[PDB]
């Protein structure tokens, strides 16, 4: 009657008014979109270890007494969108180590009248779409001492008053997080958030008129949030104007992590409003700033994360203690420009159409301790140094951006320590055997979708002894000069499929000591050398299909009984030529 | 053979390439430290022909393993930014060029450059040179 999937049923939308066709070791099940109207009791007795219940829009106005009864291993229950609104004393009675109840659109009116007091392993409680019209932390919060996080968002929610918050007021120990967003908060009473700790605060679209919102962020004083998230949405009530004044509240909040969303008016001043000034770590996502120029140089940030903004110029940044920067998903292109950031270790520029025109030395970022370095998914990066002053680099992605000039020099002698390398679908032609020398620490080396001079492998390996990955897929090779692999003796995983190999040669294998999976399916190769796979004493994976094998004898004996005798490290099938028949059945005379 | 000079960390030498032995002087002030050098390059050749297209084919090879061939311009022929741009074919070019390069890593060994000067109107070859890097 439903859909078997794995241990986990899908009886999603299947009619059915009640829960009995399915094992009692089942661990997941769907049963949303249901017309169930009644939970009735010892429902699911037959349920040893359920994890996972969904209960979704399943038009139930009643929960019976003990109707969860059974479920001693029941972690996630999932109530959206039935009408139960009154629940009754014991509603969830059986219903231990549950650590995560989602009662959304429930009709539910207030939180102390939810007999949620004995969920002591609960973790998560999203009531959100609620009546709830009062803010107050009820009493029993004291025996649920797991509980992390609570979401009020989308209710009726106007004030917040001191006796709201008696409960974390008393119980500092307490780590809580708060989603208030989409509530109509207008008032908050004095001091009502003295001696208040929250983890992480969100108040997104909740107010309308400029003068409220400057009102309420005020009464925030004495309130420590390690992250407070502030913003609007597109489809929502708005501020008419956002003056950076707003904002003065938040001086008297000790904010560690500061997150701005969307807002409808915003002015490149917000960010640098002084009351941000001892944050730690500053973020935007969608917001429409335009330039980020003129930070004050006592400010304190050490993390920075632009997101999905509309910077129209690549940011002057002097800050000196900013650890990681990042600057992802920017509408529009820009060019990068120089940056003094003596902390920087962590650089993440991608996704930006961005165009870098001197790719890399010390002098473009003024850091000696930079690791991490992402420039993929970007426009044209003009190579004309080799990393001079960044010898300390270990990451370094270029995937799908337009390498230029790369091939034209050593772009990577200064990088010795440098341990992961991607320049995968840079559209790069090697046509210089020592375009990688320097890097004697890699490990992982993703060059996928480019292509070589004559569409041959040339020695570029001989100076990567440490190469443990090596992804060549998709760069057309048609053949592979001698030597090429003599020194990747701790090579694990080599990937050459989709390329255009006609032939192989067993010198190519010979010293892959350490070689666990080796990909050549999908090119052109029609047999194999005899003995060619026999001194990979690591091998566990091996890739042959959709290749034209030719199954004539005896042509085709050692690859056939190769495959047959090593059926277990085959992926896919090869399949003889005209025929389609697997080549680990073809037995020569 | 040409001329030769050697710095704290860099032997340089060149001569006229073997097809082509149109004589020029080009020397080096100070000689050139693959750290890092500033100065000027001397430079005094009667040219075979016009300089205003003068331009380069660079063949450069580090430690026996060939780069790609390069090409360079010098004068485009048009508000050039060097004088000697406008000197004529016949006519005495004694210039200093000032140069500067710094923050580059240079490998260890020997490099070879043949630097070949043409006259980008004609396409004649102008002169030769075949440079002699020894990096220590
Ligand atoms: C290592 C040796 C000393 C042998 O050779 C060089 O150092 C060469 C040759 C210099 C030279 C000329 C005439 C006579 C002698 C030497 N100089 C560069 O490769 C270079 C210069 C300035 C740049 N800004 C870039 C940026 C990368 C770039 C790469 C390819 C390209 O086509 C354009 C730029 C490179
Ligand atoms: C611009 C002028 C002419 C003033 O000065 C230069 O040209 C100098 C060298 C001058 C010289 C001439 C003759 C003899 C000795 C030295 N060079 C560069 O500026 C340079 C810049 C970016 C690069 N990216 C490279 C790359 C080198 C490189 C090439 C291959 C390789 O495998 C490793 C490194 C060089
Ligand atoms: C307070 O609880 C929050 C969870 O609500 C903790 O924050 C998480 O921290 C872990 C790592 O420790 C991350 O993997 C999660 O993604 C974080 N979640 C959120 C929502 O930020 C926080 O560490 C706790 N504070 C303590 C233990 O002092
Ligand atoms: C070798 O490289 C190919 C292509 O570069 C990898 O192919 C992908 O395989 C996964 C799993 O089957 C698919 O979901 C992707 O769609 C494939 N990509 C393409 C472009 O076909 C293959 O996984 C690699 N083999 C390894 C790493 O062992
Ligand atoms: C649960 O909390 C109530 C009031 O907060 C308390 O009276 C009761 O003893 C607690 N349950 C226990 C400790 O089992
Ligand atoms: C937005 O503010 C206006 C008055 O400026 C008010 O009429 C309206 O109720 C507010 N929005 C909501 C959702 O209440
Ligand atoms: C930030 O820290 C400094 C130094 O501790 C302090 O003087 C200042 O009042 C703090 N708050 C700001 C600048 O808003
Ligand atoms: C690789 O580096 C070693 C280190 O001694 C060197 O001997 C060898 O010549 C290099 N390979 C080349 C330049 O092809
Ligand atoms: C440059 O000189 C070397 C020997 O120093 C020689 O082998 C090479 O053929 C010469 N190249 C040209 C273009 O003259
Ligand atoms: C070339 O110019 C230099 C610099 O002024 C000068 O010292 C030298 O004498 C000149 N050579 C000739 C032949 O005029």
């Amino acid at each position: 009657p439903c859909i078997e999937v794995v241990i986990t049923y899908q009886c999603m939308d299947q009619k059915l008014s009640k829960v009995d066709d399915i094992p009692s070791s089942t661990k997941n099940i769907d049963l949303s979109f249901n017309p169930l109207k009644i939970l009735k009791s010892y429902s699911f007795s037959n349920f040893s270890e359920l994890q996972w219940l969904d209960l979704s829009r399943c038009e139930i106005e009643t929960i019976e007494d003990k109707a969860w009864h059974g479920l001693h291993h029941l972690s996630n229950l999932i109530l959206t969108g039935n009408p139960i609104q009154s629940f009754s004393p014991g509603s969830f009675s059986g219903l231990t180590s549950l650590e995560n109840l989602v009662a959304v659109e429930t009709k539910l009116a207030s939180l102390e009248s939810f007999p949620i007091g004995q969920l002591i392993t609960l973790k998560k409680l999203n009531v959100a779409h609620n009546f709830i019209h009062s803010c107050k932390l009820p009493a029993y919060f004291s025996n649920l001492t797991n509980l992390v996080h609570v979401d009020l968002s989308y209710n009726y929610i106007q004030t917040i008053t001191v006796n709201d918050l008696q409960f974390l007021r008393e119980n500092p120990q307490v780590n809580l997080s708060l989603d208030m967003s989409l509530n109509p908060i207008d008032f908050i009473q004095d001091q009502a958030f003295q001696g208040i700790k929250l983890h992480e605060l969100t108040l997104r679209g909740n107010f309308n008129s400029s003068n409220i919102m400057k009102t309420c962020l005020q009464n925030l004083a004495g309130l420590h949030v390690h992250r407070l998230i502030l913003g609007e949405f597109k489809d929502e009530r708005n501020l008419e104007i956002f003056e950076p004044s707003i904002m003065e509240g938040l001086c008297d909040v000790t904010i560690d992590e500061f997150r701005l969303t969307y807002t409808n008016d915003f002015s490149d001043d917000i960010v640098k409003f002084h009351c941000l000034a001892n944050v730690s770590a500053m973020s935007l996502a969608g917001v429409s700033i335009k330039y980020l120029e003129d930070v004050p140089k006592h400010f304190k940030w050490q993390s920075l994360s632009i997101i999905r903004c509309q910077l129209k110029q690549f940011p002057t940044l002097d800050l000196p203690f900013l650890k990681s920067l990042t600057l992802t998903m920017n509408k529009g292109s820009i060019s990068f420009k120089k940056v003094a950031l003596p902390s920087l270790s962590y650089l993440d520029l991608s996704r930006n159409a961005l165009s870098f025109s001197g790719c890399c030395s010390y002098s473009d970022l003024g850091t000696n301790s930079l690791r991490h370095l992402d420039l993929s998914f970007n426009g044209a990066i003009i190579m004309s140094a080799n990393f001079m002053g960044l010898e300390e680099l270990q990451h370094l992605d270029f995937q799908h951006s337009t390498l230029k000039r790369v091939t034209e020099f050593s772009a990577f002698l200064s990088l010795e320590k440098l341990l992961y390398l991607d320049i995968s679908y840079t559209n790069t032609k090697i046509d210089f055997d020592g375009i990688f020398l320097g890097l004697t620490s890699l490990n992982t080396l993703k060059m996928a979708g480019n292509s070589f001079k004559d569409n041959t492998l040339s020695n570029v390996f001989a100076n990567t002894t440490n190469l443990t990955f090596l992804d060549l897929s998709k760069c057309q090779l048609e053949q592979i000069s001698w030597g090429v692999f003599d020194t990747l003796h701790r090579l694990q995983l080599l990937n050459m499929s989709h390329n255009n190999l006609l032939f192989l040669d067993s010198s190519h294998y010979n010293q892959l000591y350490s070689l666990k999976e080796l990909a050549l399916d999908t090119n052109q190769l029609k047999s194999v050398p005899d003995g060619i796979f026999d001194r990979l004493t690591s091998l566990q994976k091996i890739w042959l299909h959709t290749n034209p094998w030719d199954c004539s004898c005896p042509r085709i004996d050692y690859l056939s009984r190769w495959l047959n005798k090593n059926s277990q490290k085959e992926q896919g099938s090869a399949k003889c030529s005209g025929s389609g028949k697997p080549v680990r059945s073809i037995i020569c005379p | 053979q040409q001329w030769f000079c050697n710095s704290s960390d860099a032997i340089i030498s060149y001569s006229y390439c073997d097809h082509l032995k149109f004589p020029i002087s080009i020397s080096s002030e100070p000689c050139i430290r693959l750290r890092g050098t500033n100065g000027f390059v001397h430079v005094e050749f009667i040219p075979r022909g016009n300089l205003k297209y003068l331009y380069f084919n660079l063949f450069i090879s580090v430690n026996s393993i060939e780069l790609p061939k390069r090409k360079e311009v010098l004068c485009h022929g048009h508000d050039d930014d060097y004088s000697f741009c406008r000197a004529l074919k016949g006519e005495t070019v004694n210039t200093s060029i000032p140069f500067s390069f710094e923050g580059i890593l240079f490998p260890k060994g020997h490099y070879r450059c043949v630097a070949e000067a043409i006259a980008g109107d004609t396409e004649e070859k102008l002169f030769c040179l075949n440079f002699t890097i020894i990096h220590r």
